[PDB]
């Protein structure tokens, strides 16, 4: 019953070690910790190691570099035809699960929710797959005419049997006139969905920037950006927009929820890129800055004090005008986060949640927890680098325990230690969590629920937390007669 | 605007007025095509002059209704006693395969990767067996890990067994732990493959080099079923009644249908591992699949089994077929109780008969289950006229076509083995039918072309729980009756509900 | 115009443009209100102010939810061992009551009538009793005839007991044979009080002047269900399950779904006669529907038996509560396959409690099946805002408002006996809720207000096959949950399914 | 395997008369016969059935009772009134929206069919008597339902036992609220069965509606004004026939009373010509309007090819050469139809055998339907017919034919497995366990949920459906394989 929290998350960290034999423990060690005091500011301080090869036969969580680059970067691009260049699985798993929502006539105007594929029979893989590549490129411009680019997603096998999808662009695009992206995120290269980022920011460079200016005509203002990695998960992206053009600004481009081929291809216009997602998508700012002098700033819009800070932050950038524009918003919307704390948080505060996520939410929704009393004493990345884990200190205090592409093995024994009132994270790890009897909401889909961004998500956010905890299932679980 | 006595999420709260107007604004900008291109484009796309061009296709696969062979593989070996499905391979794989089961189940589904990465390309995957094997043992405590493969390990080409026995010798796993494996192609076949392969995999293991002490018992095995927890409930208490010996081989019904009582059950039921043993012993074994089986039959036929396929039974004619066979094996009569059961089966569709007599029907799925379900279909007087399967072959293109001409209502019918969803919705733009019997994917069907869908094949993520159901005898015979007309009936309504202007037809009784 | 390749009927040949001009050139001349004082009026029935007024209705009922008694006795001795119903008065009560019974669960209903006319009022209808009887037992060859009663027969005050002992005096029956009899007013409650009436008149024959040879098995009355088929075998299996010795007393599940297979069976299954006979013996009797036996459990108390009444259990709390009780009764404990289920049960709801939260219904039909859904509906993290049974009493509304208070979620809620379907419409079109919940009545309350309808109540006329599988037990409460879940995902694709406008929400995973 | 039908058919009579009480044998011997050969429009065929006569007490009859015959059956398709049935709940709430008698409106708002408005008598009501309640209810649907143009009173059984004064009240609350009140003495205890109801609610139209002052003296007369008089609608079979007789060149004033406002009923005595299609159900107010009004009737049918060409025909031939072109013309623009309905269907259905059993007209009314398909009817009766009925039915069935009036349960069930006709036409009460036979049934009351029957386009929905009931593959499923 009585615990020291920091020493009692060190004891799960012992126990799960223990289970393993000998090799793989010296490499899982590294990787989970328990957050220390701090010597803008940091909460935390933490030594996890991080971004390096899984240990076979534990049971990651991890995807690959092609979930990364087709299920995240390039799928959500909406009139771009995005083909699944290997066999008939990558394309069919990831079809229609990531809830990166858009506006459009879908197989006719937009191609988001589709699977197409090369789907690679052993001819393929024994002759080469680039002559059926050519083929489908002409078929794709003839069914779909209206698709504004195709993109070319390269499965495991691609690399591994020498073709050359690079010429095959280039010879097509000449031919149809469209922009034909090869992207090379093929799941044996790197360790994660995190290289699958890299790769497909290179090509978004490589074979859209790396071209000559199709908007010549775009007039611009001085408050023109482009929000950097917000995928639109359930409108996110939308909810989002409404603040910042509230404010005074105008957004060129949301990077790539909802977004059109054009409004990639303009970005180089913007007077300043907004990063949320940082681990997805700093490659590209980082290029932006250096060769088209675009400054970029990292902002977070999961609950009130992060959307209050981040408009402070943003408008700072620009001049009085905007200033007082995030001023007007964040009065504006007052009364409603009033509303939403004086319901739920009575409800909700001082319960405590473990989270587990990819590249950014982690830490990036600590606050919105926060903001309604809640507290996070467990989190952790799949695929987050060490500037993740420092980032992370930001958000999470001393005692937290924190596990870097954590094992199923683990996971469940630290669940099953610390008992949270809640857990948040995904579809593999709900539905042992729930046969637990503990409440757990989806970080990644939003329980096919959200937005959570913005004002207008956190109410989202917080009534969707509140009806998983405080809900009549739980104490139904034990029977009566037990 | 949101509100806090009335929550608005994604669906009604972009519908508000300021969200429209930030939409239409972002649209001046986006280079879309005009609306009146898009409508020219999308009515293009429902002719017959596109739907010749979309046959024509010789290369790209668009809305295809197949997954690749590992997944099938994932899915026979979780029907065995603590049994762990180690994927040597990418681990990529591995996370898809387990979300895409678990969003049908509503369920956990574990499995593992050896984590195969671009150093295996150069040196081959062997460390990565010795290890993976080692941790899932020890990790899991499997009773059984069944080795299956991802594309990139079929083309690097590792030794599996040869990986195998190496690992043992380093003490990954005790020698006489039973560690079977399969090779499964992703550009092989589909997860109807995999699945046979990964069984073959499995009863070789345990077979190979025994001679068999001869039995009456049947060995029977599901196939790859959406429905598994339903229907193998449902087989078992049919076999139960009829007073059968058997073994079922795979049997998930239990896995994928844990209880939420405070323990989270990593594994549960499953044919168990001395059972599987044994089943070399029996002198039958049927499938109730036969595109889930074939090379798994022929090995139990070099151990002299009398081997029988079906093609997932469905209705009275193919439950009635099933139980003959069972009798013809077992020498036992069938019961009074399901001969009772099969009457009231016969009364519900007499008593329903003229809201199905006449209906057309477009069903795709795998192939056994397509064959299955237009069978039903003849059976009441329906027509199932756009028949599709991905993953069909021309011998199932044959098959289906004696299945239409045994039946006046078959005329017109046509099997399209190889086709895919993008091919099905030009069919169903063209020659309109009344309902369309398929998978989720489906919906994108009944959004383009408004046909409406009726979820009986897997995958199925955006209805919950209709796989604890049977549709297999004659209990989910009347499931999937009524199913077909509450359909029906739900459509007739709507049809009508308009007041003073359709309701003149709103009956009260149907 | 007509075609014989594409026939049309009613509901589409009727929107044919000449069948619409001549429907409006018809309506030229019917002296009908003008389209705009239509839309007036429309719009006022659906005010607050239209509201008032018809609450403060005092005589008129508008689409009573509710049937008279001798339905209810009709049900009841339908149940017993080859028993005819013998309705005692006027013809046209019979072939409604058989009708009705008929449409519900399309298979026969039979009963038969005394054909009481117009000169019973001056005479009486003796003559109709001795002759009918005879008639009723040489021709369908009962083992019992249960006597009920129209509203003419009441009105006259025919004595019932003395004319049946003329009839027996004159022949028309043995002198053993039994014919229990009942009054049936239609003037007094309900279906169910008729239920209650007749049953008491059975167990009365057949007790009265015994004492009872005590033992310990409990008898158990279902009540007058729509469900009975599915209900009393999911009651059955339970029963089997727990090893309880137990006589249900009324079991109409095999009267009510006989074959077809050649023969009509006109009776079939039911409570056999010594059973009744013998169940004065237990020392329990159990009601599932307390207001369908208030005079039958007084009179079993009548004979030390001690009662207990449930109220139509639907759900994980209530059917906890009936295998409690069971488990006291029987000193079995609740076996390991039920708890199973139970657990099942739980998963289910844990998995999909997202889109059942918050969720607000109108519940309609007799006071226990509006209690059982509305408990049922808590248990979810649903609103049951409206309940009403016209035949409810004050006694019932205390009942309901104990369940409101017993959780969070009965907050808004309130229970109006004694109101009528014209009633519900008000409240749906005045007080929004997301889903109705009530029998085939109810789709002009979905045509009216735009509530959708989920049909759970008898009468059942326009959907087929429902009453075959259980609501009650475990099991059945996970049919409740998955139909329920499905009327919210048909909406949810309904409302997200507009391409470019709604469609942006049209997930493929829920 | 051989039989001569009319002997096997006066075996089968003698089979089930040998399983009564000699008193009800004596009672059913007088109603079921076989049809005889006609003396040497044209009779085929001869019999006498004693008919109209009470049922005998515990044989289950499938008749009802004269509330069904008039709120059921005449008044309640009557779509801008309000139809109280008045007594306790049970009467209402089973006939309510059981009748498919369509009609066009927005229910609720304008018109009131597809409800039941009751009295809901308790105990007090008894006692005390409800004409006190009856006003009162009066005054809540003029308050609730202010676009009512009328209100009936059905009376079940209590009414008249009580004795309520419901005629009183409905003078009374005339002239309070200025809308026609039409109270119904169609108590369940008067009469036999529906028929007397028809006649008794025939009556009030005489004695409540064409009373008084004329409410529609601008309406424009022409030549060729008629009522259809006996056609409710049942699936749209009144619509169907409308547009035939529009399309010959008449103008239908009304139709009784499907799809019927009180409107077109008041108007009736203005037409030139009442055509009946149900002669059972409004013969009586036909021959009232003959007498007061001077407006001759005549019977016609529109079942089937046969029919409708020579009903057309017939009343055609009562105007002029405008009118008979017409016909001619109409007959000729559905020959098409009519041919392409029996090339398909015809050689299917030819050769079976049908037994029907319907209430008042049906029995005789479809035969001509059925022959048109090349089927045979083995067996018929009525419910409620009269002699006159039974008269007509010499018409339309030949030498042979089994005959049963107001059969009883065991005859019927008897008879039919007998018989194994090919099909069985009849109610709902009797459809369920014909199918359990194997033996195909449709409904003819209801038409199964579809329709339109009437009129050409109603004939290929009726060839469609006897084809869809008969030739399905359920029938081969019935026998498991291994029994
Ligand atoms: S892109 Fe990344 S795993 Fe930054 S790959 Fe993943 S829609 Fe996660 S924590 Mo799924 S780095 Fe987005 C993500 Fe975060 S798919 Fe979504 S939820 S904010
Ligand atoms: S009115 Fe009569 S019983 Fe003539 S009471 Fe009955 S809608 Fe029948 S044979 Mo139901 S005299 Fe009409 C009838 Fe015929 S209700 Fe209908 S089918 S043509
Ligand atoms: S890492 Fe190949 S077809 Fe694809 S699911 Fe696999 S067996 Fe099947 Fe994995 S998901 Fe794909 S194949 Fe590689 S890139 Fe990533
Ligand atoms: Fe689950
Ligand atoms: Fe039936």
């Amino acid at each position: 019953d009585k615990t020291n929290d920091s020493a009692f998350h060190a004891r799960l960290i012992a126990e799960v070690l223990e289970a393993y034999p000998d090799k793989a423990r010296k490499r899982r060690q590294k990787h989970l910790n328990v957050a220390g005091q701090a010597e803008g500011v940091m909460l935390s301080e933490c030594d996890v190691k991080s971004n390096v090869k899984s240990v076979p036969g534990v049971m990651t969580i991890r995807g690959c570099a092609y979930a990364g680059s087709k299920g995240v970067v390039w799928g959500p691009v909406k009139d771009m035809v995005h083909i699944s260049h290997g066999p008939v699985g990558c394309g069919q798993y990831s079809w229609s699960q990531r809830r990166n929502y858009y506006i459009g006539n879908t197989g006719v105007d937009s191609f988001v929710t589709m699977q197409f594929t090369s789907d690679f029979q052993e001819k393929d893989i024994v002759f080469g797959g680039d002559k059926k590549l050519e083929k489908i490129i002409d078929e794709i411009d003839e069914l779909f005419p209206l698709a504004k680019g195709i993109s070319v997603q390269s499965e495991c096998p691609i690399g591994l049997i020498g073709d050359d999808i690079e010429a095959v662009s280039r010879k097509k695009k000449k031919e149809i006139g469209k922009t034909i992206v090869p992207v090379r995120c093929e799941g044996f290269r790197g360790v994660s969905q995190s290289l699958g980022h890299h790769i497909a920011n290179d090509a978004i460079r490589d074979w859209v920037f790396d071209g000559e200016d199709k908007h010549a005509a775009f007039e611009t203002t001085p408050y023109d950006v482009n929000v950097i990695g917000d995928y639109n998960i359930g409108g996110d992206a939308w909810s989002s927009r409404i603040l910042l053009e509230e404010m005074g600004l105008r957004v060129v481009g949301n990077w790539s929820g909802d977004a059109t081929l054009a409004e990639i291809e303009r970005a180089p216009k913007a007077k300043l890129n907004l990063i949320h997602c940082y681990r997805s998508m700093n490659y590209i700012c980082r290029h932006m800055e250096e060769k088209y002098n675009i400054p970029w700033t990292e902002y977070n819009f999961f609950g009130p004090s992060q959307i209050a800070a981040s408009l402070r932050k943003i408008a700072a950038l620009f001049d009085e005008k905007i200033q007082e524009g995030a001023e007007r918003v964040i009065a504006k919307y007052q009364p409603l986060v009033d509303a939403v704390i004086e319901k739920f948080r009575p409800r909700l505060a001082g319960k405590k949640v473990m989270l587990y996520v990819g590249g950014l939410r982690p830490r990036h929704v600590v606050n919105a927890y926060n903001d309604l009393g809640m507290e996070i004493v467990g989190t952790g990345y799949e695929f987050g680098h060490n500037d993740d884990y420092q980032r992370t200190g930001h958000y999470v205090r001393e005692g937290t325990l924190i596990y870097d592409d954590v094992t199923g093995y683990e996971l469940e024994k630290f669940i099953e230690g610390i008992r949270p009132d809640l857990v948040g994270s995904g579809i593999k790890e709900k539905y042992p969590v729930q046969k637990m009897g503990i409440p757990f909401r989806q970080m990644h889909s939003w329980d096919y629920s959200g937005p959570y961004h913005g004002y207008d998500g956190f109410a989202i956010f917080a009534r969707d937390m509140d009806l998983a905890i405080n809900n009549p299932v739980w104490s139904m679980f034990k029977a009566p007669w037990k | 605007p949101q509100n806090v006595d009335k929550i608005l999420d994604h669906a009604p709260l972009f519908r508000e007025p300021e969200y429209q107007e930030m939409l239409a604004g972002k649209a001046k900008l986006e280079n879309m095509p005009p609306a009146d291109k898009v409508v020219e484009i999308a009515d293009w796309t429902k002719s017959w002059e596109y739907r010749e061009k979309n046959f024509a296709r010789e290369s790209l696969s668009v809305n295809p209704a197949k997954a690749c062979q590992p997944l099938g593989a994932v899915f026979v070996a979780s029907g065995f006693e603590r049994t762990m499905s180690f994927v040597h391979g990418s681990q990529g794989c591995v996370a898809y395969y387990r979300s895409h089961l678990s969003r049908h189940f509503k369920e956990p589904s574990s499995a593992v990767s050896s984590s195969m990465t671009e150093d295996a390309a150069v040196f081959g995957g062997l460390n990565n067996m010795v290890d993976g094997l080692a941790n899932t043992y020890k990790l899991y405590d499997p009773k059984m890990i069944a080795v299956s493969t991802t594309c990139m390990a079929e083309v690097i080409g590792d030794d599996l067994h040869a990986f195998i026995q190496t690992a043992k010798g380093k003490g990954s796993v005790p020698e006489e732990f039973d560690v079977p494996f399969a090779h499964t192609p992703a550009f092989v076949g589909s997860h109807v493959t995999g699945y046979d392969n990964m069984l073959k995999g499995i009863l070789e293991h345990f077979w190979k080099g025994r001679t068999p002490v001869p039995n009456r018992s049947v060995n029977i095995i599901p196939g790859f079923d959406g429905f598994a927890v339903g229907n193998n409930r449902e087989l078992k208490r049919i076999l139960g009644m009829m007073g059968v010996q058997y073994t079922i081989l795979s049997d998930v019904s239990d896995q994928f249908d844990t209880p939420s009582d405070g323990e989270y059950r990593m594994y549960d039921g499953g044919t168990k591992i001395e059972a599987a043993r044994d089943a070399v012993n029996a002198d039958y074994t049927i499938s109730l699949q036969e595109y889930c089986t074939p090379k798994t039959l022929e090995y139990c036929q070099s151990f002299g089994q009398k081997t029988a396929s079906f093609h997932y039974p469905l209705g009275i004619g193919a439950t009635d077929d099933l139980l003959q066979k069972l009798s013809e094996i077992s020498g036992k009569p069938v019961p009074q109780e399901l001969e009772m059961e099969r009457g009231r089966l016969v009364d519900a569709l007499a008593d329903s008969q003229a809201y199905l007599h006449g209906k057309t029907y477009a069903i795709y799925g795998d192939p056994d289950f397509v064959y299955g379900m237009a069978r039903f279909i003849l059976e009441t007087g329906g027509e199932p006229k756009h028949c599709l399967a991905t993953n069909g072959s021309k011998a199932w293109e044959a098959q289906m076509q004696e299945l239409f001409d045994s039946s006046p209502f078959g005329v017109g019918c046509k099997a399209w083995g190889g086709k895919d969803l993008w091919h099905m919705r030009s069919l169903l733009a063209t020659e309109k039918v009344d309902l369309l019997i398929g998978n989720s994917y489906g919906k994108y069907l009944e959004r383009d072309t408004d046909t409406p869908l009726i979820r009986l094949m897997f995958p199925i993520f955006d209805r919950h729980h209709h796989h604890r159901f049977p549709v297999w005898g004659y209990q989910g015979a009347l499931r999937v009756l009524v199913t077909l007309l509450d359909k029906i009936f739900d459509k007739l309504d709507d049809d009508t509900i308009q007041a003073g202007v359709t309701d003149y037809s709103f009956d009260l009784t149907r």
